[PDB]
């Protein structure tokens, strides 16, 4: 078996698990992770590529028990790809170290202090929590933890399957999942919602129409309703702040993927003189970029004139001072689609 | 009495002092051709005398880049000798005719997606008195002008 | 192999080469606890790592004195060195123990060899780094020297004679492997008994066959160093990696182009990990970072000196003023006896101006005609008096603009 | 979405469960298709809407085109089935490769029965390869991998 | 002031001095050309408006080589000479770009399985004043640049 | 069984060892056609094509190991990078070659569940 | 895999130039007694010379 000394065939009979794994860049979540646990002890963080990989690690059979194990079985049944895992109290010192990380999902933990010093804008990062364990108040005060963080969000309730015990496994681990899953497939614009939930999971307690009604404003919650027809669905794509700006999901989350990705476009110009025929070279690379982004779809307009706009150059957008400095400052302005969310039928005789 | 300045605002531009910038790296060369666009001709007639003329699809675009043979410089053929069966690096091009001592910019053309379908190498004549110069020929998808 | 018969032989080895490079701006010397093969304290020049070898005994341990033993990570740096492209360089050994007398001879050795232009000591022993840095007199830094410095700590800055002409970098690199050599080829000396002098036992080999009492004392501490160094891991120091980044961008790019945002090969890992908030404190004390970021890999992320003003505040800046003033005084020594006259210093005009439209027309100098990029000032009643002419002296004064590298870019994003 | 290229490909045949190492190159493969047969009935009163009934699945044939060499295990199979000796059958693997040879696509046929082998023109005025043409009939037909 | 050193390092190469080897001799030649790479490009359009463009295959190097007609020398004849139905023996070549004296070489062409396929005479006329040169036409498989 | 009588990561396996063996064979009589040659660059440059040529040509029959040539093989000859002056006035003229050989399957498992 | 190979070889097409001479119409004649398909067939040699 595991020992190979001749040449020819090996019988085994196991029972070892076997999924399959997804690649998705704009998808990479770091998992909050209890002190206690041995495989994370002693170390600052942990990759895990796979499944295999991470049963390798372990070099244990798969446990119901343990609220890591599962979490990474939803994650990975739902399409994820790889993941970090780092210690709940190593969050505000390991994560900035990370570089590919966009993601931060509390995989049942309390990580509401690294979120309000993690989550800030210019940071790309995207936090993902999880929604109350009791029955929602009827009051609308179900919600009354979470800051009005507009880089967050919340999920709610948690879910149960078949491989199930006294533990239930949280939202957020389910959910990262699906925004692997949404984002290599529809992309990053398109609303992680509507989308069913892969596996044999089911949400532990129901949510109606009069229920979601009250916490779909203000700080929102995301709920997981299950349909006659269509199964297990994700029913909300809204953050933790109720503005014009930043109040759904896909529009928070491209302008995090194309902050990212125009960083890295133009990240040629550093040490780079600073003059005109520079900036004309950051110029030609970000508008290249922002016409292939719309040529995808991801952004609004018939025209690319409609849809984003590039300013850079001496008067325009720095002074005499901003140059002396060393800084080149550029000017982006794109504009995102908002997905249609309420439906009404109007019948007549 | 004409200033300088006034002519750097009025007076056309000429086409030998020009930059190029193939990928995030600048190469001299000696002379670019082909920045073209073209499209085609929908028409449509009836019985009673109509005539009805719209633009069709737009062609592929095609460029001619020409290099002098250096010294210990293969860049152009390792990336044309990169093609494994459909597969090669495409890399954004960008052409702008420059200030007199290079230091501003003036006009820039814009190519996107660009990869290498042909290239030539020198002709050994042994009753010339010419330097070997070398050809790319770059197949892409847009080009865009932008005024400095 | 000894060749006997004409024809083709046939080898079965493991020996690595790297290619060859070349250049003239950037030439390091690298002082450190080499092993020659000859025993005869003296500047040694290295084309390429096959001359290395050919001259010098490649491995990660010192030789050995008669018993102590010593770590050396120079053999290691010097194939880093190569391997990120650096060319011919020169070689100074320190042997037996650093006494004040090869401290003191230092900048008198440096000077005898005409080309250097880099100093760098790659030693990972911190104690050692800082008095080899001492040795280093503002005289010779201020001659056209550019020191390299590998930094012990983020968070402060190492001090050096001259700030202007030093750079220091954060932190080490790892390697996946070292350099082990076979025990012909550990030099070893000092050894004598009753029947044997002391010039009889040159290495580990011909010391095992005489006496293994004293070999296994040896080999004990060599075994005990190579447990101590897979423990922590091949760790290497920074500097002998940025002198070969500071020939390939010499090479292709140009002085006045700062020696950062390359990729570093040939390595595995970073001593340390560094987030944005920590490289921000650095890079306002002057300590320059290697950063690994994901879609690049290691990179260099800092062009600053140990001096902070609107002058020397960046490397570019400072060597290219090195550079120039390096080339006008190789100009100006075929006028130094000349008559002290009217028309010698009309000839010195001319080649200085020459030079100077030279550098401004590949872009090193700033400015869009060359009146206001340079100029030069050379007279009888304006830059020497008669009784300056009347000693022998001539005067002559030089300004040069530089273009300063872009540290940040900020990007404003709108909604709409 | 990029699509793949159709003059990269690789064929097995095994033969009692042992792959054939030399019968791996040929010049032309015909595409496999699947075709589900179909009778349209017609109600009484519904004269303006169609109905159309299921039936059992035709597969389509395997042609392969190559030219004349050694004598591989494959031919040796051709000849004993043409030569009137009992019939006997091969599975057949196809396999559509990318610029590393990994199988992005895969059909695997089952039970396949030669039954023509033909060859091409003697022709005193041709420039061209002799081409042996080879036609086989399966019962099933299967495909795996991640582009279809 | 410019060192020759300088020169042999940054300056551009010319073409009049080279050398060409042919098999494992070298023979003196007047002109060479041809040593150009051209590949084809496969489209795919659909109807939302997406246009993708690759590299297609490669094609066959063609080559030809020019050389003056010397007393008792016929080896470029008696090589196309040698073909019997299908068969002739396929040699390496290689042009170098040469020091001025000959004794150091700075870039080279390598062309690898070159067979000839056409040979033309030197055109006798009686009232011109050149030299009788021969030129042979080749075909081979690959090219590729080593600098030196 | 295909092993060798050396237990070791090189020439564990005939196809290694033997591979080797025809490789420097093949080799051998590409470039003996330089014995009796100046010992100067051009012929060094003459040399490192016959090799490349033969390599390319073996990597391409499928002997090697790699998707691209420049992941198969190297070739390294030049004066200070494989021979030094001694060399050259001994009238010796070094070529390093590096190949990496393809390893075969040998032990296979199954695993079987319900 | 690609494999190229030598084909059949072409006919050998040969042009000659002469000026007009009083009396002389040889080259005329060869070509003027072609009867339906049959005519004389001659060797050819062009020598270079001293």
């Amino acid at each position: 078996t595991t020992i190979t000394t001749y040449p020819g065939v090996y019988i085994e009979e196991d029972a070892s698990l076997s999924l399959s794994v997804s690649s998705s860049a704009t998808a990479v979540p770091v998992f909050a992770v209890a002190g206690d646990n041995p495989l994370i002890s002693g170390k600052p963080y942990i990759r895990i590529s796979n499944w295999l990989e991470y049963l390798t690690l372990k070099n244990e059979q798969f446990d119901p028990a343990n609220t890591l194990d599962i979490s990474l079985r939803a994650y990975f049944i739902n399409g994820g790809g790889y993941c970090y895992l780092v210690q709940t109290t190593d969050l505000e010192k390991q994560v900035p170290k990370l570089d590919d990380v966009t993601l931060l999902v509390a995989a049942g933990e309390n990580i509401t202090t690294a979120v309000s010093t993690l989550c800030k804008p210019g940071k790309g990062l995207f936090a993902i929590f999880d929604g109350p364990t009791t029955e929602l108040k009827s009051d609308g005060t179900s919600n009354s933890d979470y800051d009005p963080n507009p880089f967050a969000a919340v999920y709610y309730p948690w879910l149960t399957a078949d491989w199930t015990t006294t533990i239930d496994i949280p939202p957020s681990a389910a959910i990262a999942g699906v925004y692997c899953s949404v984002d290599s497939t529809r992309g990053v614009w398109k609303a992680p919602a509507n989308v069913p939930i892969q596996g044999g999971l089911q949400p532990k307690y129901p949510v109606t129409d009069d229920l979601q009604a009250q916490y779909n404003q203000g700080k929102a919650l995301n709920m997981i309703r299950t349909f006659p027809k269509s199964g297990t669905l994700v029913w909300g794509a809204r953050t933790l702040e109720d503005n014009d700006n930043w109040r759904y999901i896909p529009v928070r989350r491209l302008f995090n993927s194309a902050e990212r990705d125009i960083k890295n476009a133009m990240s040629f110009a550093v040490f780079e003189p600073n003059s005109q025929p520079t900036w004309e070279r950051v110029r030609s690379a970000v508008n290249n970029y922002l016409y292939s982004l719309w040529q995808q779809g991801g952004l609004a307009g018939n025209k690319p004139d409609d849809a984003y706009f590039v300013q850079i150059g001496k008067d325009i957008t720095m002074t005499d001072d901003d140059i002396k400095q060393g800084k080149m400052i550029i000017k982006i302005g794109m504009a995102a689609v908002r997905p249609a969310e309420f439906i009404i039928l109007q019948f007549t005789q | 009495a004409i200033t300088p300045e006034q002519i750097a605002v009025e007076y056309p531009i000429p086409t030998y002092r020009f930059v190029v910038s193939v990928g995030d790296e600048q190469i001299p060369f000696n002379n670019v051709s082909g920045l073209d666009v073209h499209y085609d001709v929908i028409e449509y007639k009836d019985g009673i005398g109509n005539y009805y003329k719209m633009p069709g699809q737009r062609q592929s675009i095609n460029i001619t880049l020409r290099k002098g043979v250096f010294p210990g410089d293969t860049k152009l053929f390792d990336w044309i000798n990169s093609i494994q069966l459909n597969q090669v690096e495409k890399k954004d091009i960008a052409i702008s005719l420059t200030n007199e001592a290079g230091t501003e910019i003036l006009m820039t053309w814009n190519v996107a997606n660009a990869f290498p379908t042909s290239f030539t190498s020198p002709s050994f004549d042994a009753t010339s008195n010419e330097i070997a110069v070398q050809e790319i020929a770059l197949t892409a998808d847009r080009v865009t002008i932008q005024a400095a | 192999t000894i060749p006997t018969y004409p024809g083709v032989y046939i080898e079965e080895d493991a020996s690595l080469n790297l290619s060859v490079n070349q250049g003239n701006t950037a030439i390091p010397v690298f002082i450190g606890l080499f092993s020659p093969k000859n025993t005869n304290s003296q500047v040694t020049r290295v084309n390429s790592w096959l001359d290395f070898t050919n001259l010098f005994n490649a491995g990660c341990i010192a030789p050995i004195t008669i018993v102590i033993v010593n770590y050396t990570t120079s053999s290691d740096a010097l194939k880093l060195y190569f391997q990120n492209g650096g060319g011919p360089c020169y070689i100074l050994p320190q042997l037996d123990r650093l006494t004040q007398g090869f401290l003191d001879s230092i900048p008198e050795l440096i000077k005898q060899a005409l080309e250097i232009t880099l100093i760098v000591c790659p030693e990972w022993d911190s104690g050692y780094q800082s008095k080899i840095y001492n040795s280093l007199t503002s005289s010779l830094l201020n001659a056209g020297y550019f020191l390299i410095a590998d930094n012990q700590d983020k968070n402060t800055a190492l001090i050096t004679e001259v700030a202007s002409q030093t750079a220091t970098y954060y932190p080490a690199v790892k390697v996946s492997q070292l350099i082990q050599a076979e025990d012909s080829q550990i030099a070893v000396s000092g050894y004598e008994d009753a029947k044997t002098k002391s010039d009889e036992v040159k290495n580990l080999a011909q010391l095992k066959e005489k006496n293994p009492t004293v070999y296994q004392q040896a080999v004990q501490k060599i075994q005990a160093i190579q447990d101590e160094i897979a423990a922590n891991g091949n760790i290497i120091p920074v500097s002998a990696v940025m002198a070969g980044i500071y020939c390939a961008t010499d090479a292709s790019r140009g002085v006045w182009k700062a020696p950062a945002n390359i990729v570093l090969s040939g390595i595995s890992d970073v001593a340390e990990r560094l987030t944005d908030d920590e490289q921000g404190e650095m890079n306002s004390k002057g300590i320059n970072a290697i950063r690994y970021f994901s879609h690049k890999g290691f990179v260099v992320w800092g062009a600053r000196t140990l001096q902070n003003d609107d002058n020397w505040r960046y490397i570019p800046v400072r060597r290219l003023f090195n550079a120039a003033e390096r080339d006008i005084k190789q100009a100006m020594q075929s006028v130094v006896f000349e008559p002290n006259s009217q028309p010698t210093w009309e000839r010195v005009k001319s080649a200085i101006d020459n030079y100077l439209y030279s550098l401004w027309q590949q872009g090193a100098l700033a400015g869009n005609k060359p009146q206001e990029a340079y100029f030069v000032q050379i007279g009888k009643d304006v830059t020497m008096s008669d009784d300056d002419i009347k000693q022998g002296k001539m005067i002559v004064k030089v300004g040069m603009a530089a273009v300063r590298p872009a540290e940040f870019i900020i990007l404003q994003f709108s909604q709409q | 979405y990029t699509p793949s290229v159709s003059h990269r490909f690789i064929a097995s045949f095994l033969f009692n469960n042992i792959p054939s190492p030399l019968d791996i190159a040929f010049q032309r493969i015909s595409g496999l298709s699947r075709e589900l047969q179909t009778t349209q009935y017609s109600q009484g009163g519904e004269n303006a809407r169609n109905v159309w009934l299921a039936e059992k699945i035709q597969h389509g044939s395997l042609h392969l085109e190559r030219g004349v060499m050694t004598v591989t295990p494959l031919t040796l199979m051709f000849d004993r089935v043409l030569r009137g000796e009992k019939a006997v059958y091969a599975d057949v693997v196809i396999m559509l490769l990318n610029e590393n040879s990994v199988p992005v696509a895969s059909w695997t046929l089952s039970n396949a029965l030669p039954v023509r082998w033909s060859t091409g023109d003697f022709d005193a005025n041709s420039n061209a390869v002799l081409v042996n043409s080879l036609e086989l009939r399966y019962q099933d037909m299967r495909w795996l991998g991640v582009k279809v």
